[PDB]
């Protein structure tokens, strides 16, 4: 979840109002980014 | 919504809704509604 109130983008944009579903959209992203960052940066040194 | 004799806050009626189908337009002509802060879930998209 990354502290957002559900870790499902279909469910937390049907139980929430629009203004403010984009607080909890914007914690996924970063979560999901930053793993992808490290995992990235682990497969860059694992190739060198 | 239509009963007499709403309990006091220090013994606060509690009831089960189950096995029915929701709509909550009674709801709505059941009350000149004075606040309807919703925490969880939009009113609007409430019935599906
Ligand atoms: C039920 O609702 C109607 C409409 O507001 C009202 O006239 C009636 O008194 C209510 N019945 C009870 C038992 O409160």
């Amino acid at each position: 979840k990354f502290g957002a109130i559900s870790s499902v983008l279909n469910d937390i944009l049907s139980r929430l109002d629009p203004p403010e579903a984009e607080v909890q959209i914007d914690r996924l992203i970063t979560g999901r980014l930053q793993s992808l960052q490290t995992y990235v940066t682990q497969q860059l040194i694992r190739a060198a | 919504f239509n009963a007499t004799r709403f309990a006091s806050v220090y013994a606060w009626n509690r009831t089960r809704i189950s096995n029915c189908v929701a709509d909550y337009s009674v709801l709505y002509n059941f009350a000149p509604f004075f606040a309807f802060k919703c925490y969880g879930v939009s009113p609007t998209k409430l019935n599906d």
